């Protein structure tokens, strides 16, 4: 009769029809959403970009390399005339054409210079591409790069403070004794620089000898745990540090990196000086803010060319 | 510095 | 004046088709969602900032369950 | 007869979901279609770092812990100086230190599913800036190149240390006093031994919770490292779509196929199931002998040493 | 996981 109206509930002939497309679309859709990944992952393949990077040119010391090209004061693998595993140094090239090299540095307080002999030897702390970064290339290293056929090097104590000014203290015929004779330095003379020369002793008045001892020239290296100084024991350890000791010092670049500098009779662990002092510039309480000690082949103090 |  | 339930069946069957097809869709995504989820991650060590999201499988592995009931009609 | 109601009732529970879920899934083909645009975007700009390379170096991490290297971070080890000083990550806190990392799992970040070269040279971030220091004291996922490895093992007595840590704190450690990754000329054969371990010997002792013929084809020892462009599996089949590496996601000493799968596909939360994987297979950072084919982990590393 |  009219029941043949079921041809009405024959709507699904589209209640399913249309909807169906909303299926055949997705599949086809995903064909597209494939490459929309095939490509994304083809990007997520490389690692993060790193700042620090090793230049290729190498050779004897920073100078040698940076005389075979070079100009960017950064990081190169050197390998002393006589040595083995070419280590990594933080050169500091100039305009004239000379390439210094560093064995120290100080700015933040980070690399804590209160390490041990084996550490002060093979060198410790972390370098950097720029330079900003406390570090101690380490006595050992400092050797093979100062006694390589021994063409007279030099030290260039640089400075600054919590007030502006900086300085410079020079020394010729630079060298550091092989671990044998210990890590005792061996230079000839102070050579200018308003920096001052506290490596030649400084009388603090406490006693005439307040200067015979406090000399750093010729004084072997006294880590906190292995002193070769001239004290009733290990000076270093006393004020804590690893620095060419005597009974004790006058000029500390490996010591207590004090904030705002100038310390007192309070931060004195055992009681005496340890801060970043240097009597031929500042007293025994003013702790320097910055500090660095680079070398370079002697015939450069009046290079001319 | 100096000591005792 | 034959009625015609034939066309009917042929339609209700034309459904059974998109029940095989669906189960595919439903799962094609249960694994595509995760090819990305895993590849979105594989960027952190190449690309700058990353996206931190979720997925909720109790959705898929649920929006599946009710579908596995939708069966039997003859 | 009366079956004519499925036209007004049985159907009314059909197109009411074939529309529904095909929609409430249509909204997936949405999100999971922009978030790809929204990370593909924040991908336009690469990530960067600054691992100010520290002073202390050495032949390998051992000599470097024997040189004052007491903090764990990015070092520069230089094996036989007849090669290049490649950055590496040392472990010097757990187990007498001197542990030179080779692979590391701790999160997504790095797609371990690569090929020949990449697996040979290396890929990933060897370390990331410790967020507050100069260097890089926190490790990032990577695969310190194969070649680099096949060489380190070649330094006489090389003993690898394989660790993992499952999502619920718990953790176990494997170990093969004797470990050697032949050189690429050998398809990089893996010779391991002196196994000791509380995580199950899944590399040589095959997969435990199984049986003979099924098991032994889950032995990595004596296997030829494979990748989806180098079929050195154990799975003999003319069918190229089916290979132990093209599936299981990544490069590994594959022997029809695996009792352990570091370098798999990174699975979040650990638990996962075939109805999730690109190839249904149990692909992913799985160590079967401790967690079974359906449990990927949080961290899966591998640190070696000499002696 | 092994192969059948
Ligand atoms: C071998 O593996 C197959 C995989 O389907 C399984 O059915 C069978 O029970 C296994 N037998 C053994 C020896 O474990
Ligand atoms: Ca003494
Ligand atoms: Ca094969």
């Amino acid at each position: 009769e009219i029941m043949k109206y079921e041809a009405s509930i024959l709507t699904h002939d589209s209640s399913i029809r249309y909807l169906q497309e909303i299926y055949n679309s997705n599949n086809q859709k995903i064909v597209n959403l494939k490459e929309k990944v095939a490509q994304l992952e083809a990007q997520c393949q490389e690692p993060c970009k790193d700042t620090v990077q090793i230049h290729d040119i190498t050779g004897k010391d920073c100078q040698d390399i940076a005389n075979k090209g070079a100009k960017q004061s950064g990081l190169y693998f050197i390998k002393p005339l006589k040595a083995n595993q070419q280590f990594l140094v933080y050169c500091e090239i100039d305009g004239s054409g000379n390439g210094w090299t560093v064995f120290q540095k100080r700015l933040d307080g980070s690399v804590d210079f209160k390490k041990n002999w084996i550490q002060y030897k093979e060198g410790f702390g972390h370098l950097s591409p720029t330079g900003t970064t406390e570090f101690w290339l380490g006595n050992e290293k400092i050797h093979l790069i100062s006694t390589q056929s021994a063409i007279p090097y030099a030290l260039r104590v640089e400075l600054e403070d919590w007030n502006g000014r900086t300085s410079t203290a020079d020394y010729a015929m630079f060298k550091v004794g092989p671990e044998a004779d210990k890590y005792r330095l061996t230079y000839a003379y102070f050579a200018g620089g308003d920096a001052g020369d506290a490596f030649d002793g400084f009388d603090f008045g406490d006693d005439p000898s307040d200067k015979f001892f406090t000399s750093h020239n010729g004084m072997q290296f006294s880590t906190w745990d292995n002193d070769n100084d001239k004290f009733e024991g290990n000076c270093a350890e006393q004020d804590g540090s690893g620095w060419w000791m005597n009974k004790c010092h006058a000029g500390h670049l490996n010591g207590v990196y004090y904030q705002g500098g100038t310390y007192s009779k309070a931060s004195t662990p055992n009681g005496y000086d340890n801060g970043i002092i240097w009597a031929t510039w500042k007293t025994r309480w003013y702790s320097m803010k910055k500090t660095t000690m680079k070398i370079i082949p002697f015939n450069r103090l009046t290079i001319g060319e | 510095g100096p000591r005792p | 004046i034959e009625v015609l339930k034939r066309k009917v069946i042929e339609k209700v069957q034309h459904i059974q088709l998109l029940q095989k097809n669906v189960r595919a869709q439903l799962v094609d995504m249960k694994r595509l969602e995760v090819d990305i989820d895993i590849k979105i991650r594989s960027c952190r060590g190449s690309c700058s900032r990353a996206l931190a999201r979720e997925v909720d499988l109790k959705d898929y592995e649920d929006q599946q369950k009710q579908l596995e009931q939708v069966i039997a009609k003859d | 007869l009366y079956i004519d109601e499925t036209v007004n009732s049985n159907i009314p529970t059909n197109l009411r979901v074939l529309r529904s879920i095909l929609e409430n899934l249509r909204s997936k083909i949405q999100k999971l279609e922009s978030d790809v645009s929204a990370q593909m975007e924040y991908c336009r700009t690469p990530c960067t770092v600054s691992c100010n390379i520290p002073v202390v170096s050495g032949k390998e991490c051992e000599e470097i812990i024997r040189k004052g290297g007491e903090t764990s971070e990015m070092y520069l080890i230089q094996p036989d100086s007849s090669v290049k000083p490649y950055r590496v990550y040392c472990d010097m806190n757990t187990e007498n230190g001197g542990w030179t990392v080779i692979q590391n799992r701790q999160d997504g970040s790095v797609d371990f599913g690569r090929k020949w070269d990449p697996y040979k040279q290396g890929f990933g971030n060897v370390a990331t800036n410790t967020d507050g220091k100069n260097y890089c004291g926190l490790p990032g996922e990577y695969w310190l190149g194969n070649d680099k490895i096949s060489q380190l093992t070649r330094m006489g007595p090389t003993e690898l240390l394989i660790e993992m840590e499952d999502w619920k704190g718990d953790k176990v450690k494997a170990h093969y006093g004797g470990f050697t990754v032949q050189n690429e000329a050998n398809k990089y054969q893996i010779s391991v031994n002196k196994y000791r371990g509380t995580a199950g010997n899944a590399l040589m002792d095959g997969a435990s919770q199984l049986m003979g013929e099924n098991r032994t084809m889950t032995i990595h020892n004596g296997m030829f490292f494979s990748t989806y462009d180098r079929d050195n599996d154990g799975w003999l089949t003319s069918d190229p779509r089916k290979q132990c590496s093209k599936e299981d996601g990544g490069g590994w000493w594959y022997n029809r196929c695996h009792a352990a799968n570091p370098n798999g596909r990174y699975y979040w939360g650990g638990q996962y199931t075939w109805d999730m994987a690109k190839h249904g297979t149990d692909d992913g950072v799985v160590w079967m002998n401790w967690k079974g084919s359906w449990y990927s982990m949080r961290k899966m590393s591998m640190k070696i040493r000499p002696f």
